[PDB]
Parts: structure tokens; sequence; C-alpha cells
């Protein structure tokens, strides 16, 4: 999820631009839902995921606000030992504590009903159970009973007209999510806010702490402990899905280094001095097929390249690969360029004889996969960078600068020992199978998909019912951007395919079906009402229902 | 209490709700996303609340069956139940309003069969009311249940448990330390800016 926002310092046209990409994956029928709210208060428009309640994406003519993956860990799992005479028997402290149980009735169509149990113990529900090892892992969640103060706080950031109104409804949140501020005057903020737990330091981040009552919680961290930038500087604030905050550590499931793929998007900044808002709409475009882990092996594969023989060293590859952008061009089906290719299978070589000895086969698997696009599925959604991307790239830094008591993954080689055979490796590897022709390396492009199921693997239309692209980009499964002049504001967004999911019962689709595919394919926006008189001007269709709310 | 609301269709086909209190603000809105989205909602509201299996499956390999419960797990019924009720008319509106809206279309297709989606009768069930309880479910579920729940600890221990047969216990916590990092390199990019 890829937010972008900007002041009027770096925007040609004076405007606070506020441009927010969604990451959730693309389905058929469309992931989120546009509304307009307007009355008793409320006074919204814009799009939400799951037509919740709350408007996720959206501005009120006196705030814009998005929202993309809190990186904060709310969830520590405790690991207890069970009586071996009794396994519904936990221990807390400072003796043997009987487990909670409720029990669940699932209806099964055809089938009948089947009955399980779930464990619960003073920590929370219990996830996962070992009788062998005598353990059970229990899952706590730092914002459970907090769930509908969490909705509502989310929802008043409608009502909010400013920065400190933002905050004050901010603070009731106990779920970690990245809040993104933008206001008329030329006024950007950004919050992650979450219960943050004070957890004791002899608990180790990666692991599960001790359910023996030893490894315990402090409380909850007061409100300067979230990470929290208003008004920076530089004049942006630009978010990827990396680290909240520079003080700030890594969470059991998000890991970072240097190579980010945020960077993509911070680069364009420093390119021009001042640009207009159709440049930073088309810093998207720049974003959505640049490749997200070439920027930083560029460096150490050109050094290589010139420190070479040039006599017959292969230098032949790596001269057609410097070249090379990020971008993912194709051709009707096949990419245009050799050099993806190359460096897709150069990847895979360095992971052969790196991340293969040292990790552990069991979940080899999650560091030596290599990440981005191909034309068979699955595609989640963000490229990014995999683990053993990730682990190669802080091995560079740790030979460029030995640490003693730390272990090096390269050991008795150099890092340009290891990539110069990855890459005879890897020449060797198309040169086999491939036709053998640099001038006619190609990989087939990646393929852009609509699930027809939801990501829980639930159906959400008939089987077979998907959309595709040409054409795959990296980018939002929505796409919003929110403009305020002197002379008002401007909601700009293009939710594909469609607002309307409904397929008449004898065949035949709601015009609006897929209305917004073939705009989402160009970049292009969707204009969307915002002050009343445009939604009195421009509504085509218009139904008026009469109740009344009693007991 | 007697009010009006009036849903508006723009070139594109997203509703403008116009309403003087939160039942008829929300009312309108969950009437509108009933006749855009009823198969899609009614089963986003099932996988979140773990009712998946009971239209279809069990499978392929009793896959329903087998989240059903596992959602169950995840969630429990009694406290989302007092959080809902504890809250003023007021704010219990949102979600009832949304509610009773979401089933004053869904009671038309009930009495005009003409307006059912294609996807009842293809997978040969009927589309069922939606409650308050199911309206937060929605959003626990898909909200703070899958971008907020996730946790990879227990798999990062099992990490060292395996080096720590292979290598440990002296060099298999060290390895373990390269491929899971506490803090990140100091090194990488922060959205808010750092003393810069
Ligand atoms: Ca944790």
């Amino acid at each position: 999820s890829n937010l972008w926002s900007t002041r009027p310092e770096r925007v040609q046209e004076g405007s606070t631009v506020l441009i927010n990409g969604p990451q959730f994956g693309w389905y058929n029928p469309a992931y989120t839902y546009g509304i307009g709210l307007h009355g008793a208060g409320f006074d919204v428009v814009g799009n939400t995921p799951f037509a919740y309640p709350i408007v996720l994406f959206g501005t009120n003519s006196e705030i814009a606000w998005g929202a993309t993956a809190g990186p904060q860990d709310v969830v520590d799992i405790y690991q207890e030992k069970l009586n071996p005479s009794r396994a519904d028997q936990y221990w807390f402290n400072n003796a043997w504590r009987t487990m909670e149980q409720r029990k669940e009735r699932i209806q099964v169509r055809g089938q009948a009903d089947r009955e399980m149990t779930i464990w619960r113990t003073v920590h929370g529900p219990v996830m996962q159970f070992d009788y062998d090892q005598g353990a059970a892992y229990s899952k706590k969640r730092s914002w459970d009973g907090y769930e509908v103060q969490s909705l509502l706080a989310w929802l008043n950031v409608a009502k909010a007209r400013n920065w400190t109104e933002f905050l004050d409804q901010a603070s009731k949140m106990a779920i970690s999510i990245n809040w993104y501020y933008a206001d008329k005057h030329g006024n950007i903020g950004y919050v992650s806010p979450a219960f943050l737990p004070q957890r004791p330091a002899d608990q180790d981040i990666r692991v599960p702490a001790k359910g023996d009552g030893s490894m315990e919680w402090l409380g909850i961290k007061s409100f300067d402990a979230i990470p929290k930038a208003y008004n920076p500087p530089q004049g942006y604030l630009v978010n990827w899905n990396n680290k909240p905050a520079p003080d700030k550590t890594n969470t059991d499931t998000y890991y970072w280094t240097y190579g980010d793929r945020m960077n993509e998007l911070v680069s364009q900044y420093q390119q021009k001095d001042l640009f207009s808002v159709q440049e930073i709409w088309e810093f998207n475009q720049k974003a959505s097929y640049s490749d997200v882990n070439w920027r930083y092996f560029r460096p150490h594969l050109e050094k290589l390249a010139q420190q070479l023989p040039a006599d017959d060293s292969s230098k032949a590859a790596l001269t057609m690969l410097l070249a090379w952008d990020g971008m993912e061009q194709d051709q009707g089906g096949q990419n245009a360029g050799p050099a993806r290719v190359l460096f897709k299978t150069w990847l895979e070589e360095m992971y052969k004889q790196v991340l293969m000895p040292v990790v552990p086969e069991s979940h080899r698997a999650m560091y030596s996969q290599t990440g981005f696009a191909t034309q068979q599925g699955p595609n989640p959604g963000s490229i990014n960078l995999s683990m053993g991307t990730k682990v190669l790239l802080r091995a560079l830094v740790l030979e460029a600068h030995p640490d003693p008591k730390r272990v090096n993954v390269f050991g008795e080689r150099s890092s340009q020992e290891i990539m110069h055979t990855a890459l005879q490796n890897a020449q060797a590897r198309l040169s086999q199978e491939q036709g053998a022709q640099m001038a006619r390396w190609t990989m087939p492009t990646s393929v852009h998909r609509f699930s027809d199921k939801n990501f829980t693997g639930t159906p959400q239309t008939m089987p077979g019912n998907t959309f595709a692209f040409t054409g795959y980009q990296n980018r939002g499964t929505e796409n919003n951007r929110v403009v305020f002049d002197a002379k008002g504001v401007e909601f700009c967004d293009a939710m594909p395919p469609g607002q309307s999911g409904f397929t008449d019962r004898n065949g035949v689709r709601s015009p609006h079906y897929e209305d917004q595919l073939k705009l989402y394919e160009n970049f292009e926006c969707k204009t969307m009402d915002v002050t009343h008189a445009d939604i009195r001007r421009n509504a085509q269709s218009s139904t008026m229902l009469l109740i009344q709310p009693q007991p | 209490q007697v009010q009006s609301v009036e849903v508006m269709r723009d070139s594109y086909g997203v509703p403008h709700v116009f309403a003087d209190s939160h039942y008829g603000l929300y009312y309108g809105y969950g009437y509108a996303v009933a006749q855009d989205r009823l198969f899609q909602m009614d089963m986003a509201r099932r996988s979140f609340v773990g009712t998946t299996a009971a239209v279809l499956g069990p499978g392929e390999q009793d896959a329903y069956v087998k989240y059903d419960m596992q959602v169950r797990q995840n969630f429990t019924p009694a406290s989302i139940q007092r959080q809902i009720a504890a809250l003023s008319k007021d704010e219990r509106d949102i979600f009832r309003g949304y509610a009773d809206g979401y089933n004053a279309y869904l009671e038309q297709v009930r009495r005009r069969p003409e307006l059912l989606p294609k996807e009842y009768v293809d997978f040969d069930f009927q589309p069922e009311p939606l409650t308050d309880f199911d309206v937060v479910m929605i959003w626990v579920g898909s909200m703070a249940n899958r971008f907020s729940d996730t946790n990879l600890e227990v798999t990062a221990l099992a990490m060292r448990q395996s080096l720590e047969k292979q290598h440990g216990p002296e060099r298999g916590r060290a390895l373990f330390d390269e491929l899971l990092w506490i803090n990140d390199t100091t090194a990488p990019t922060t959205v808010p800016a750092p003393a810069a």
C-alpha cells in the first residue's frame, strides 16, 4: 500500500496533494465501494473497502485522509507447558491453572453439523497444540476489547476539521494502522496509532514470550510512543509499507532493510525542485513497472563490470544489463528485454549458494523465493523484496563494516566472487534451455488478475468470472487523488472495475459493472462530485425512501 | 421519529445519501450496497463470522469447514456482543440502520424474484438478512483481523529450533540473528523525517 502526499511548497500550482494507493489485491466484484454521506453532521465523499460504515479513503473539503497497513507489534504469543496428566491445564503462576473452554457449532450444507472446542488462556485463545513437546501457544492482542471503539474513532475522522482533532480521534485507536493527514491550508500529517504494550527487556521480539507468568507486559505505552510526523522540512510525506519511525523496531512479522520499495517513490521528489499535480499523479506509472530491488545491486554489478577484464569474462551480459531500467516493458506477451530474465535467474543463483546451506530446508522457501510477478498465478499484490534479497543486502553492509561478534553469510568468500559465479550460472541456466541467444532472452510478461473470490478463499461470485490485463501494474487495488485549490476540493479516483457487482439472473450485467476498468488501466481518473451543487446537478438516477426508526 | 432518505446515483453509479439522522444516513447507505453487491456482502459476512460451509462445501478437501472453525478461534462472540450494546443510541444507529437498510432491498428480492443475482441460483441457496453484529464482523474480520492480527512468532521460533540442532546452540542463534533481526539496520527509510 503506497501513499504519497505533498504540500504547496513542492507543487507548482500551490495545492495540498494527497495520493493514496491501498493494496489489498485485485478482486471481482470490486473490493471497494464508493459513497457520499451527507447529513447529521457528516459530509464526506470517497470510497471504502467492504462497504464499511467508515469511509477509509475520502475527503471532506476540510481534510483529506488515507490509510496503509500498520507496522507495529500488538500481538504477542506466549508458550506454556501443559500438564502431561491433564492436557487441559496449563501453568501461569504459581501452579497449574485450568484452561477456559467455549464450544462452537458449525453448520454444513448437505452434511451434519460439526462441533469444535476453542481453548483460551489468561493471555488469549490457544492457536496451536503441541502434545509431544508438552506446550500450547496462545494469542494475546493489545486491541482486544477495543474493536468497536476503533471503528467509531476511525469513523469520526469524517467529523474532524483540523489536525489537533485528528489525533483526538487517533488516540482512541487500538489496532495498528497508518493514518495520513491533509487539509486545505497546505498542512500534511502522519499518524501510526496503536495500543503499544510496555514489554519486558528479556523478551526477544521474534519469538514467543514465556507463559509461566515470568514474562508479562507492564501496560500500555503513552501516546508519545506513537510515530507522529506533522509538517516536515522536506515538504512531503511518502509511505510504501516501511518503518513507522526512525526510533522504531521490527515487528515479529515485518522486517525491513535499507533496500525498501518506498525509494521508488521518494527518489522522484529529488528529481525536480517543483512539479505540477499531473507530474505527482505521474509518479505512479514510474512505480507500477519499476523493479524494486534493481536499484541496490546495480552499483555492485557495475563495479564488477568495469573492474573486469573486458578480454573474455562474459562481460557481454553485464553490458546489456546496466543500461536496463527497472521497468518491465513487454511485447504482446513476451518481455522486450533479456535483462529482467537474467536479473531474476541471477537472484535465484545467489540464493542457491548463499541462503541454501545456512537456512533450514523447512522454511528454505521463505528465504529463497525471488518475489516479482510472472504471468502464471498467483500474484499477491505488492512485489517488494523477499527475505532472501534483504538478508543478501545487509550482508553486503556486514562485509563492508565487519562485526567480530556477528556472523557473515558470505563467510570464506567475497561478495563479488559469488556474484561472478551466479551470473555465469544464470547465463549457463538461460543458455541451457532458453534459445541461448542474449538477443532473444525473454520471459513471459506478468498478467494482472481479478480473483473470483476474496482473500480467505471464499467465492464472491461464480467460478470463472475473472478479469485479465496485458499488462501488470504494481499499484493499489484502488487509486485516489485529492487536490485543494483556493477554488475548493476535487476527489479523483478510479476503483476498477465498477461499483456494481450485480448480474441480472438472465446474464446481463449492470451498466456500471466494468465502467472503471479501462480507465484504471490507462491511469485515468473519474471525478467524484463533492459540493452539493455538483451532486444536485450531476446525478442521473434519484430514488427516495420513507422510513421511521422505532425501537 | 419519522424522516425521509434519498439515494442519488452519479454518472458512474455511486450513491450519495441525504438524511437528517444517523439511522437514515446508513439506512440509505446499507440499502444501496444491497443493490450493487448483494452476493459479495453475503459471502463477505459469512467469511468473517464463519458460516461458509453452511451454504457450500465441504471441500474440495474440507476447506470450508476448516476455515469456519478457524475463524471462530480468532473471534470471541461474547466480547463483541457486549461491546456493541454499551454504545449510545446515536452510535448504535450506524450499525442498525445499515443492517435494516440492507434488508429493506433484500425483502424486495424475496417479493420480486427478477431482482435476484445470478450467483444465488448457480450456487443454489437463499439470501439471508443482515444483523448489526454481522456488520461489525465484516470490519474486525477484514480490517483488524487481516492487517493487524498478523503474527510470525511461532514459525520464527521453529527456525531457531531447527538451526539449534544442526548448528546450535552456540552458532545456532548467531545465524538466526542474521536471518531475522530484532531491530533493522539504521540505514532504512522512514516516512517520518528522521531529524532531517
Ligand atoms: Ca509479537
